[PDB]
RNA sequence: GUCUACGGCCAUACCACCCUGAACGCGCCCGAUCUCGUCUGAUCUCGGAAGCUAAGCAGGGUCGGGCCUGGUUAGUACUUGGAUGGGAGACCGCCUGGGAAUACCGGGUGCUGUAGGCUU
RNA sequence: AGCAGAAGGGCAAAAGCUCGCUUGAUCUUGAUUUUCAGUACGAAUACAGACCGUGAAAGCGGGGCCUCACGAUCCUUCUG
RNA sequence: AUAGACAGCAGGACGGUGGCCAUGGAAGUCGGAAUCCGCUAAGGAGUGUGUAACAACUCACCUGCCGAAUCAACUAGCCCU
RNA sequence: AACGCAGUUUUAUCCGGUAAAGCGAAUGAUUAGAGGUCUUGGGGCCGAAACGAUCUCAACCUAUUCUCAAACUUUAAAUGGGUAAGAAGCCCGGCUCGCUGGCGUGGAGCCGGGCGUGGAAUGCGAGUGCCUAGUGGGCCACUUUUGGUAAGCAGAACUG
């Protein structure tokens, strides 16, 4: 049986990247979360406080609220065979913007900025991405050269 | 005394090393591990013949030693006692345990150390021997001798190497000429064509 | 050959450098840290600080805030433009220090149009003064002293510079402790002595001083001052006179840019070419050397 | 010819006075040295705890202090007449300093007090160029750069320069 | 072309040794009356402007170390799923998909934001 | 190296050392995390309201750099 | 290996020299290292038997008869121990 | 004449330190030879009155070299875990605040209007409450995996 510790197996998760201890960069600080957007959890060993557990740590929740160092964030939690939307409060330091959030993001105002155009001039853009299809057929040009003859090459011992 | 060598054939454990955490391990039956002509400079044993093994098992430190003692014998009665030089190229580092039953069963029976083996992969080389061309048959026929000493089928390949170096025999000689291979006692330098101009001016100096 | 060579290379291997400006000794990002960050729940709302570095031959004074791409001067204020206003000389001393702090205030007040809203102390007394915001009117600008890697012990002159834009109109948190009048012995303030520092005085008595007994260090001591015809008499009213300039025209004119063709002046980086070159001769160089010689 | 930048000087000068004892000797030992430059020197502790020594950890059993300037070139002058001007060439270091001990510091041209005692004491010699003291401050630190560097050369032959002084091998 | 102040990323920026540096700057540098702090005006704080780029710093150099990046290593090692595949076993081959890491060999050696300066 | 201790993580104008001042180891209501049944205890995280310390200030601090160091009902005892 | 192999049937298997050291004995043949040269078809610093050492036999090497393939090592299938 | 969902993929994005690898990269372990040789010791010799000269062996340093790690690691997979893929969205105008504030600033909330190409594939109708029995000795196989010489042995992971 194992210990209930709350840093238990956390010896190489919290750990610093080599070569990149000490100062926390300030950029990390600067970074503004509103209550509504995507973060991904990743705690870092450099702040003790405001530690998100090792269950949340590579998980992605909801910020909804926001204190003066810290965000309350909701991320599901697989409890056996439930899941459950948990309220954890976790520095800035050990969170970061989810970037598929943002890509999409974008992608709906381009969606919404690109029907505007199709209908000043009939056009139909696709929005809809699609699966990547079974390729289109194609030549293939030799230009003169024939192709290469590949053999098996014999067995050698290089012990 | 020793349990038969059938009871520890496999790597049927994780590596257990002797460690701090790992206290009492009996010293292994093998320490030397080099013999023969050591010093031979590198350009005077270019032939070089390699035992390999060709399982994933476990070779126990005395099985080592034995083999050792019995390639170097037979190449002291085929070569002279320094027309050669034999290094083992396997180092018993995993520990066996033993769980000692004296007349209680089973309960608590992490056992203790009881001797080494050296962990051996399909194609790791076990030994080598470094000597002249003109004896290739002896040191065929040693180290055919040697594998009697070892559970398992184990192939002898003589190596296109240049004696005891990672460089190829046809072109050893070569890298020498173009200064890109100096003889550097037992093995060879390479000289990479790059640091410092200095380095190549004392070279071709 | 005995030492272990401690610079070999797995220590440059292992070898984690600092932060750029942290190599340089220029910022400490400790108290950098607690300078610029706003607190989360402020989300966008600027963190202003008064930037203040005395040089060996200049003060520079600035507002800035915190962006993830870099700091953001609005307002800067050196101290070399203080002879436009009036002072010659002395642009590194406590009293040079007060009219920069000065000069900031007004240009961004100026900058905000809450210069007339906002004046400040006009008439300098060296007391404790703070602006207080005025209901119906836009609130006071607020900003926190950087005082970076200098140490701020009692009548340094950031705190010069502070005092300076304190009695400008600019809303600064501090306290009296570090300006001159500051007694450590009774825990007691004299802002008269404040005031001399301020109007440049303690240099006055220091020219008086040495006229008395030394001429020669005198001329040593103070050869621009004397080149600029100023006296320990008149040193008061110079900066009476560079205050009232200073809260009457604070805004900068930027000095005409003057279009000059492109000059080089360091040389540029050798090519690949080249330097596979040159080391191609000097290898052919060494082979005819040993030639000649043999 | 040369910079006038590039010109060795005195950065200080070290006095230390190591009693081996907490008492008597080590007050009466800084008043030599306090009466020697006019400063008020400073106690030094020990480490460890040596049995051999008679010392304990946290014990102050020596006396040292710095001197600059013109103070420390008049002292520095005492000591090499002690020392007749000649010093052994290895009492240079690799870095450009140098040291010597006098046995008695009334030879000094200080006059001996009963009260006091006789003491020795070791002088140490920082010699340093313009510009030294970028090492030391706290804004923009700096590391001199290879050529200012003081070799141990150049440290003898400034002492050959100034004092006139006899190096022996 | 470049500096200063404040920076963001935090070695393509570090480290060693070297060569060069107009202008302005940054410096070193001079001094201790005042402020302030020291055994020591070295540091720190303050007041300056005789000298110097010697150093820092900046640019460049070096078959330089490091770092960054690419190749090779290598479809190798390892691996998802499959078989009434082989083998006494140890292990191995195949089908279905994924796919590394040294040594070794090339290339590179900070980018950039805000504000202010300098370069007929 | 050190940071009380086991170990692991973290830390260099610091979290280490030295010095100065102090009592945020204080008063109070909730929320949350950890074990989890998602109960309790313990411990912890982020806030809020008082009253304070420190610092020029930003700010930091309601115990120990983080991961352990502890205890229901009934009863007794103390405090408002 | 048709410029004659392999097998078989027969001859030579020499001089320096009993090469050096060592050993009581060591003359190719107890041991350790060197393992070279006129002489041809070849003969060695010897593959073995043998002697206290010799001697002697014998082997590689080569020739006569012969007239088409043959020799050595290794490997893995079934089978056998 | 669809409300929504999924023991699945795809697209985007984040997480990780196992396999492997590495040790001329840290930590720990470990074989050999080579070159330096400042110092440090020994052997030994000249000198021998004194240093001193000189050689060797070690130690020590430098560049190489053999072999390794569950409780090492610069690197680093496969499989895997989270999240997102819109109408609770977007766009425009306005209003409230005792929070925040240089600034109708920042943030949040509220109100009105406008906009359907329902913004990956595939499949499926979903949501929600109450009462509730039995069970709470398990065992086996592939692959992973601990102790053990091993066991039709003891103990785990995953799916069946
Ligand atoms: C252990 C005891 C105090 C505990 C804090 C406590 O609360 C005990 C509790 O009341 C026991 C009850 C609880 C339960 O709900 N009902 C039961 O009736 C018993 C006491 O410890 C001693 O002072 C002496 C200790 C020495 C040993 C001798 C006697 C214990 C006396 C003290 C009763
Ligand atoms: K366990
Ligand atoms: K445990
Ligand atoms: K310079
Ligand atoms: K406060
Ligand atoms: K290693
Ligand atoms: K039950
Ligand atoms: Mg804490
Ligand atoms: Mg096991
Ligand atoms: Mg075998
Ligand atoms: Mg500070
Ligand atoms: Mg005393
Ligand atoms: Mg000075
Ligand atoms: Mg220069
Ligand atoms: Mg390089
Ligand atoms: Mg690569
Ligand atoms: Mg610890
Ligand atoms: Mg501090
Ligand atoms: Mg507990
Ligand atoms: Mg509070
Ligand atoms: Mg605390
Ligand atoms: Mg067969
Ligand atoms: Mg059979
Ligand atoms: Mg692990
Ligand atoms: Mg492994
Ligand atoms: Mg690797
Ligand atoms: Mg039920
Ligand atoms: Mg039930
Ligand atoms: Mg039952
Ligand atoms: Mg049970
Ligand atoms: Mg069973
Ligand atoms: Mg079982
Ligand atoms: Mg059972």
């Amino acid at each position: 049986t194992n210990t209930k510790g709350k840093r238990r197996g956390t010896r190489y998760m919290f750990s610093r990247p080599f070569r990149k201890h000490g100062v926390v960069p300030l950029a990390t600080y600067m970074r503004i979360y509103k209550k509504g957007d995507i973060v991904d959890i990743k705690g870092m060993g450099t702040v003790q406080k405001g530690m998100p557990h090792k269950c949340y740590h590579g998980k992605t929740g909801r910020v909804y609220n926001v204190t003066q160092h810290a965000v309350g964030i909701v991320v599901n939690k697989q409890v056996k065979g439930k899941i459950l939307a948990k309220r954890i409060n976790v520095r800035i330091e050990h969170i970061k913007h989810s970037k598929s959030r943002d890509s999409f993001l974008k992608r709906v105002k381009e969606n919404d900025q690109k029907k505007k155009e199709a209908k000043e001039k009939g056009t139909w853009v696709q929005l809809k991405r699609q699966p990547a299809p079974p390729r289109e057929a194609h030549f293939v040009r030799t230009n003169g050269k024939e192709p290469e003859l590949l053999e098996p090459i014999p067995y050698e011992f290089m012990a | 005394g020793r349990r038969p060598a059938r009871c520890y054939r496999y790597c049927k454990n994780k590596p257990y090393p002797k460690s701090r955490f790992c206290r009492g391990v009996p010293d292994a039956k093998i320490r030397i591990f080099d013999l023969g002509r050591k010093k031979a400079k590198v350009d005077e044993f270019p032939l070089c013949g390699h035992m390999v093994s060709d399982e994933y098992e476990q070779l126990s430190s005395e099985a080592l030693e034995a083999a050792r003692i019995c390639a170097n014998k037979y190449m002291v009665k085929s070569c002279g006692k320094d027309g050669f030089h034999i290094r083992v190229r396997l180092h018993p580092f995993h520990v066996i345990r033993i769980n000692k039953m004296l007349s209680t069963g089973m309960r608590g029976a992490f056992g203790k150390p009881q001797g080494t083996v050296a962990r051996v992969h399909i194609g790791q080389v076990i030994m080598s021997i470094r000597t002249k061309l003109q004896n290739k048959e002896h040191v065929i026929e040693a180290l055919r001798r040697a594998k009697f000493k070892f559970p398992g089928r184990q192939k002898i390949h003589i190596s296109k190497k240049w004696g005891f170096t990672k460089f190829n025999a046809d072109e050893f000689e070569d890298m020498v000429a173009e200064k890109r291979l100096i003889p550097d006692g037992c093995g060879v330098k390479y000289i990479p064509s790059r640091g410092p101009l200095d380095k190549w001016r004392a070279l071709h100096s | 050959g005995f030492v272990k060579v401690v610079k070999n290379k797995a220590y440059f291997k292992r070898y984690q450098v600092k932060f750029r400006r942290r190599r340089e000794g220029k910022t400490d990002y400790y108290a950098r840290k607690r300078l610029v960050i706003q607190d989360k729940n402020k989300y966008n709302t600027p963190k202003y600080r008064m930037i203040v570095r005395v040089t060996n031959r200049d003060i520079i004074c600035q507002i800035a805030y915190a962006r993830i791409e870099g700091d953001m001067i609005v307002c800067a204020a050196y101290a070399h433009e203080l002879p436009k206003y009036g002072v010659k000389v002395g642009l590194t001393n406590y009293a040079a220090a007060y009219c920069t702090g000065l000069l900031l205030a007004r240009r961004l007040l100026n900058r905000f149009g809450m210069d007339k809203i906002y004046e400040g102390q006009v008439e300098v007394t060296g007391d404790e003064y703070n602006v207080e915001s005025i209901d119906g009117q836009p609130g006071a600008f607020t900003c926190y002293l950087d005082a970076g890697l200098a140490r701020t012990t009692t009548g340094n002159k950031v705190f010069g510079a502070l005092k300076g834009a304190v009695d400008g109109g600019l809303s600064i948190p501090h306290s009296t402790k570090r300006f001159p009048g500051y007694d450590s012995e009774s825990k007691e303030f004299n802002a008269e002595v404040h005031r001399k520092h301020i109007m440049g005085q303690n240099v006055a008595d220091y020219m008086r001083y040495l006229m008395e007994e030394d001429e020669d260090a005198y001329k040593k001591q103070f050869s621009q001052y004397i080149k600029n015809s100023v006296t320990p008499d008149m040193m008061e009213e110079m900066y009476k006179k560079a205050h009232a300039a200073i809260r009457e025209n604070p805004v900068y004119e930027k000095k005409p840019k003057k279009e000059v063709k492109k000059k080089r002046w360091n040389r540029p980086k050798m090519s690949l070419a080249q330097k596979k070159d040159r080391v191609a001769q000097k290898k052919a160089s060494f082979l005819r050397a040993q030639e000649r010689a043999a | 010819k040369e910079n006038p930048m590039r010109e060795l000087r005195i950065r200080k000068l070290c006095l230390n006075i190591c009693v081996g004892e907490s008492g008597d000797r080590l007050t009466r030992a800084a008043k030599v040295l306090e009466q020697l430059t006019g400063q008020t020197p400073v106690f030094s502790k020990a480490r460890y705890t040596v049995r051999s020594f008679g010392i304990r950890r946290n014990e102050k059993i020596a006396v040292h202090c710095t001197v600059r300037g013109a103070k420390a070139e008049e002292i520095l002058e005492k000591g090499l007449k002690v020392r007749e001007y000649e010093l052994r060439k290895n009492n240079f270091s690799d870095t450009g300093n140098f040291g010597f001990g006098i046995q008695e510091h009334i030879d000094l041209g200080i006059k001996y007090d009963p009260s006091i005692g006789i003491y020795g004491l070791d002088f140490y010699v920082v010699l340093g160029r313009p510009g030294f003291s970028i090492a030391d401050k706290k804004r923009r630190t700096g590391c001199i750069g290879a050529k200012h560097r003081i070799s141990k050369e150049e440290a003898m032959r400034w002492f050959q320069q100034k004092y006139d002084g006899i190096i022996l091998p």
